[PDB]
């Protein structure tokens, strides 16, 4: 069934593009959460360290 | 009444596939009522989600159909009277099932389209599971109240031999509160009553003349109190049994007649206190379960379309109501219109049945 | 991340095998059958049968289990690669 196989090859080629974009979106979303978490943790911890000397 | 939900791709626009099927399905014969069905574009994702959902939704479909069918039966179980109005009570969004399915709308407020298919499916699953939990509780309460009322009905059923004495007993027919005196109660078939009227004066020693006082009569028998000295009672009851009379003692039991009357007033009132809320809750639970069932059907169509054609989906969602005389010709038309896409079918196919109430 | 399985089957089962892969997966599976240069002996009966290789490609663990379940269903001999 060659035409059905060619349609399915083209469909699989589309599935990976948007799955790869979905994985990238999850990584970018997690990176923005972790940006705010890492900045917050570091600023508060170092502020407390400097405040203990103050 | 059965409805089919179907979907297939537009060649360049969804109108091309809609026109071809709608025209052919209407023009050849009345093969089905044909209309558009509302399914919106959801946020699609990987095959692990889609394949999982494809089978998980089938389990949820079987479950929610069972739940909404049980709601329809519970509506028929609560509506003891007015049984012909059950279809006029089993409505979705204020309209009949057929109308709501044809005019169906996705609830974007309960199910925001930006959410993943799994999250939507879990919101449905949780909602329907708590509806089933609420139904288990309400059914347990209603079935027990119904069962207890039937016990009080049984206690008041049939002849003077079987019904409770609480309906017919009053203090004025009794001799009580005495060292040497007793009252007894007897049931006799109506054909023997003319003999009983004299015979009771002779069934034992130490029985006064005119000792019998009638409480009530029916189509079978008379029930009378008998007044006598305490030594007479055992021979009287034994010789009454030898003469086919039946003893049924109830010596003005105020506690027993009060308990039957209190439970009659309570159970007859508690039935209404259950019934009103049950009809209202069943209408809500029916609406929500029926709406949720159609959301599962729409998701099965959506997920299968997305699987069958890939993620950049262009499928029209359509409804058919098959004509029972020509459904085979309908299947042949639907195959012929979609033979290039690949029971089984080359297009996406699912069914809904409105016969929830039998 | 793609996934795949590979194996061998008696050629006469291929039509039902391929159709069931396209039925269990909702129209999505890549398959290539390939014939062997000679028939091969059955270890039990000694019958030399015209077997054919197959390879099946997919995405994700859900499809892995479907393709494997159908391979087991037709008694297809899977191998690691």
């Amino acid at each position: 069934s060659d035409a059905d196989v060619q349609k399915q090859i083209k469909h699989m080629m589309a599935f990976i593009e948007q799955e790869a974009n979905e994985k990238a979106e999850e990584i970018d979303a997690k990176a923005e959460e972790e940006f705010n978490i890492e900045k917050g943790r570091l600023v508060q911890t170092q502020r407390l360290k400097i405040m203990e000397y103050y | 009444t059965e409805f089919w939900l179907i979907s297939a791709p537009g060649e360049k626009t969804c109108q091309q596939t809609w026109e071809k099927l709608h025209a052919a399905t209407t023009k050849n014969n009345n093969l089905a009522v044909s209309s558009k069905f509302n399914i919106p574009d959801l946020k699609v994702g990987t095959l692990d989600v889609l394949v999982g959902l494809s089978d998980e939704l089938a389990k949820l479909d079987a479950f929610v159909e069972g739940v909404v069918k049980k709601v329809a039966q519970y509506m028929a179980d609560v509506l003891e009277d007015s049984k012909d109005k059950v279809q006029e009570n089993l409505l979705a969004s204020g309209v009949d099932l057929v109308t709501y399915i044809t005019r169906f709308q996705w609830d974007m407020a309960k199910y925001p389209i930006k959410q993943s298919l799994k999250n939507i499916s879990e919101i449905i699953a949780k909602g329907v599971t708590q509806i089933d939990n609420d139904l288990k509780s309400r059914a347990s309460a209603y079935n027990n109240l119904k069962g207890n009322l039937q016990n009080l009905e049984r206690k008041n059923a049939g002849s003077l031999l079987t019904r409770s004495l609480a309906e017919i007993v009053k203090k004025d027919d009794f001799v009580l509160d005495s060292e040497y005196l007793v009252t007894l109660l007897v049931v006799v078939p109506k054909l023997n009553h003319n003999d009983w009227i004299k015979q009771y004066e002779t069934l034992a020693e130490m029985v006064v003349p005119r000792s019998s006082n009638v409480l009530s009569e029916d189509q079978d028998s008379y029930l009378c109190n008998v007044t006598l000295f305490k030594k007479a009672v055992d021979d009287f009851r034994h010789k009454a049994r030898e003469n086919k009379f039946i003893v049924r003692d109830f010596q003005y039991n105020e506690e027993e007649m009060r308990a039957d009357k209190e439970e009659m007033n309570r159970l007859s009132t508690d039935k209404k206190k259950q019934f009103g809320p049950l009809v209202r809750w069943l209408k809500v639970n029916f609406s929500e379960a029926f709406i949720a069932w159609i959301h599962i059907k729409a998701l099965r169509v959506f997920v299968e379309s997305v699987l069958r054609y890939g993620l950049p989906v262009n499928f029209q969602a359509m409804l058919l109501q098959p004509n029972k005389k020509s459904v085979k010709k309908l299947r042949e038309v639907l195959h012929e219109l979609y033979k290039h896409l690949d029971e089984y079918y080359p297009y996406v196919y699912y069914k809904i049945d409105c016969n929830l109430l039998e | 991340r793609l996934g795949f399985v590979a194996g061998v089957i008696n050629r006469e089962r291929i039509p039902t095998f391929e159709r069931m892969l396209w039925r269990v997966c909702r129209g999505n599976v890549f398959l290539r059958q390939a014939e062997i240069e000679n028939p091969l002996e059955d270890p039990v009966t000694g019958d030399y049968v015209h077997k054919s290789v197959f390879i099946i490609f997919f995405q994700g663990d859900q499809l892995k289990n479907r393709v494997k379940k159908i391979c087991e269903g037709f008694r297809a001999s899977l191998y690691p690669c």
